[PDB]
């Protein structure tokens, strides 16, 4: 949709092509060659990249980027609002207890039955039975409170800080990339604590792909949290099986931008188009739609 | 496992129980190997098929297959009408009874809207209201916080009321001594200084200590043994948390054995075919013998006996009246 | 300076990539509704 | 008896008997410490000097409940007063 | 008196209200223990009018809302 | 200390360093900003 | 023979036996009874 | 019930100490305990 909008606003006809190697764009440190969509622009195989490509320094040094069409940051994905079960009522007071309270129930109605005002005999029976039920209903009330008090205590991850503080729930990031680096380089105490844990965690908390990190969250029975881009996290949250959740504020701020080869005649117009679409409120419409 | 390996490699075999009953270590004085490792290195046996841990000191002198069983360090834990007399203090039960007869005697001096004894019934009602409310509120406290109940190494590390330890020598102690992981370093700092000693001489001692120390000891040992004991009578222990590390049992052959390759491939085949999983399930589980969210019958039971006792007392008072 | 990257400005000067990200945000400073909560209105 | 030790130890150190380097006393003295420890003597010594020669529960109180007892007897007395006047 | 019919009705209704008042008491205690905390989101603000909300009378913040096609901001 | 921010950010924008058109500083300044960001210096500076 | 801690710096100049006693950094605080009928007037406000 | 629950919920650990400033706390002015804290890389101890 965004491609159709900028093509229209810039006045050009285009052909959508999926990147051959399926990559975003990184420079091999040894061969010094660019891969992915960045490689296709640098080497002249494409004249514009319209995709969720982050504006980074290293890429900006070799290609041109429009102003960001969408914001993002590192966020937390956890495996997760319905839980009836009438069996939460039979738990407080044990099935064994409901039974005995019924046996003693008829056990008193039979004792009184043998009796027939101040009939001292059956009188103390009514008193003792009252003291008996008093204790039980008090126990039920007290016990029911602990299950509700603890139910509120459960605040079980809601932030990076929550994550940083423990080790029941493992957590990791993509095995290579900007999110891993963010933690490796960070000088912030919470993030540095999360890094020293992650780099030594065993088994490895790092994943080869983003899809693996999502699948790991979904298949780890509540024992794995994944650090990924907010845009992706919020998108999966809206996908069935609807078992994931985005928690905490973004850890940093980045942006996606449309890229073109350096010195491209398309660069000026394409940037102006992004400012316009943003101002018309179109980019927000597009994000809400998808 | 021996039968499966022999079948896949194509050999006939004789099972021989190691004479000294040992796994295999170098004698401190002579540096001679004992146990099954000894039988291999001194030419008495062709292969060892046993729960023999893959270790550096052994891999220097014999060859191990890839692991046929994985395992790790793990936590073993053990799974009073006086909890009813605690909420409301014995002293309070007394006074509430003294004031009880203290009101039945005041009313006794009285004999509808008899203002005199009227406010007595009202004040006494407000009195018992506060007490039963206090009992209820207080009873809610113990069942809410419930401080001493161990579910993780993290839990163990944060407290000292439940002591925990390992065999006094060997790999489990060494794991903690060497670990740079924060939780295990914290555990090691505690264990090495704890008094009385948290270390034991034998697995049997450790397991007995778990069973008989009134929930005040957890034992750290290999997961396979922990899991096995969890499935035997008296069914009073269990493994908690995941494994804390990873190691393996392997089949061992003497250096230069023509069996080395075939044995290794056999183990990987049996693993990938799911045979080893099934075999573990057979011998541990098929042959087996066995936060807070629950309310017990124990406490409530004590109130049931005092009820029937009251009924019986009445059934006695009834007979005499007639 | 904390100078926002905007279209009208990018037409006349050049901006670096952002050195600080920011966004629109909400600032805020009994209730008998704490009695209707325990027991739900539906109940 | 106004102080209290709280929390687990933050680190681990140890006291040791020292001798000049190369001392002829070093080997024997170390072996003696292992022995005394194993015989359980060092633990006996610590208990003797720390605990034997030392100079120093759960649920609800009666205090709060007591206040409700006095207001009860007070009500009984008030009634015993209202009774007398009625007669 | 002992009209068995309506008799068990009074008993069952009593047991019913007993459970409810016990639930209310227990739940209220949880509330009085944890007591976690009146606006936490733009969604909250959008759904009500007792708490007014606004922006600078000119500039980008006002323009964001004027231009937005996102349901909550519209 | 009587106010607070609630919710996340509702949109995204950025502050940037600005240079006049044709400045020989443009490139170096841009790369400097990306370096400081990736090294974690700007996060630390904001925290300060 | 004293409560002398085995440390690296000292070990480099003298010989130390194995430890006869363990220790670590701990916390010492100045130190469990509180009646006051005013804990009954608090729950329900005056 | 809440007044007794919270009553169970005034220093019992380093972590308790690290979290506040009503109760001051220190160590010998020179020595291994002071150094332990000066050199420590553990979050509680560094705080």
């Amino acid at each position: 949709d965004l491609a159709a909008e900028i093509a229209k606003h810039c006045g050009f006809k285009y052909k959508l092509t999926i990147v051959g190697d399926g990559k975003y764009g990184a420079r091999d440190a040894d061969t010094k060659i660019w891969n992915g969509m960045v490689g296709e622009l640098v080497y002249g195989k494409a004249d514009i990249a319209i995709a969720p490509l982050t504006i980074t320094l290293v890429r900006e040094e070799v290609i041109d980027f429009s102003k960001p069409f969408m914001s993002l940051g590192i966020s937390i994905m956890i495996k997760k609002k319905s839980k009836p079960g009438v069996f939460s009522f039979l738990d407080p007071l044990a099935y064994e207890i409901w039974m005995c309270i019924v046996f003693a129930y008829i056990g008193v109605s039979v004792v009184l039955f043998l009796v027939s005002p101040r009939s001292l005999s059956g009188r103390i029976v009514g008193g003792v039975w009252w003291f008996f039920t008093l204790i039980i209903i008090s126990s039920y009330t007290a016990n029911l409170a602990a299950f509700l008090t603890v139910e509120r205590m459960v605040s079980p991850i809601e932030s990076a800080e929550d994550l940083s503080k423990q080790t029941e729930i493992a957590y990791g990031t993509l095995d290579s990339g900007s999110t891993k680096e963010f933690f490796r380089r960070s000088k912030i105490a919470v993030f540095d604590k999360m890094w020293t844990y992650m780099r030594s965690a065993e088994p490895s908390v790092f994943v080869r792909t983003t899809a693996e990190g999502v699948a790991r969250v979904r298949k780890s029975k509540g024992k794995y949290a994944y650090l990924l881009e907010s845009t992706m996290n919020e998108y999966i949250e809206q996908r069935k099986p609807c078992d994931t959740m985005k928690v905490g504020g973004n850890l940093d701020s980045k942006g996606y931008g449309i890229a073109t080869p350096k010195g491209s005649s398309l660069g000026t117009p394409v940037n102006l188009a992004v400012l316009k679409l943003s101002e018309q409120g179109v980019l927000d419409k597009l994000k809400n739609k998808w | 496992l021996a039968y499966e390996i022999a079948k896949h490699v194509g050999i006939k075999y004789k099972l021989s129980i190691v004479g000294d009953g040992k796994y295999g270590a170098r004698d401190p004085e002579t540096k001679i190997w004992n146990g099954m490792v000894g039988e291999l290195v001194y030419g008495r046996a062709d292969i060892a098929v046993a729960p023999l841990t893959i270790t550096l000191v052994r891999e220097e002198v014999i060859d191990f297959s890839k692991p046929f069983m994985s395992l790790g360090i793990s936590i073993m834990i053990k799974k009073g009408v006086f909890s009813f007399l605690d909420p409301l203090a014995y002293e309070i039960w007394m006074c509430i009874v003294f004031a009880y007869i203290g009101v039945s005697v005041v009313l006794f001096l009285v004999s509808p809207r008899s203002l005199s004894g009227r406010i007595v019934g009202g004040v006494w009602w407000f009195f018992t209201l506060i007490i039963i409310s206090s009992y209820t509120a207080n009873l809610a406290a113990f069942l809410t916080v419930e401080r001493m109940p161990i579910e993780s190494a993290e839990d163990l590390a944060k407290q000292t009321e439940i002591a925990y330890g390992t065999l006094d020598s060997g790999s489990t102690k060494e794991f903690f001594r060497r670990s740079k992981i924060a939780v295990y370093e914290k555990m090691w700092s505690y264990m090495k200084s704890a008094e009385p000693s948290v270390f034991t001489k034998t697995t049997a001692d450790g397991v007995a200590r778990v069973r008989k120390s009134k929930g005040k000891f957890a034992f750290l040992l290999e997961s396979t043994m922990n899991e096995y004991i969890e499935q035997r009578k008296p069914c009073d222990t269990m493994k908690v948390g995941g494994n804390l590390d990873s190691k393996g049992y392997g089949v061992a052959t003497p250096k230069g054995s023509a069996l080395g390759t075939p044995v290794n491939l056999a183990v990987l085949k049996l693993s990938e075919q799911g045979i080893l999983d099934k075999l573990k399930n057979k011998w541990w589980y098929d042959k087996g013998e066995c936060k807070t969210s629950a309310l017990s019958l124990s406490n409530v039971a004590g109130v049931f006996y005092i009820l029937v006792g009251g009924l019986g007392l009445a059934m006695m008072v009834a007979l005499i009246e007639f | 300076a904390p100078l926002t990257i905007t279209l009208v400005r990018e037409e006349v000067i050049d901006f670096s990539k952002p050195f600080m990200s920011l966004g629109i945000s909400i600032m805020i400073k009994p209730g008998v509704f704490s009695f209707l909560d325990p027991l739900a209105y539906e109940i | 008896c106004d102080t209290m030790k709280v929390g687990g130890n933050l680190d681990s150190k140890g006291y040791g008997i020292a001798t000049p380097k190369g001392s002829s006393l070093g080997t024997p003295v170390n072996l003696a410490v292992l022995k005394l420890s194993e015989q359980g003597v060092l633990d006996k010594l610590k208990n003797k000097w720390w605990y034997d020669k030392g100079e120093c529960t759960s649920a609800l109180s009666l205090s709060n409940v007591a206040g409700v007892f006095y207001i009860l007897v007070g009500g009984l007395g008030l009634a015993m007063l209202v009774a007398l006047i009625e007669f």
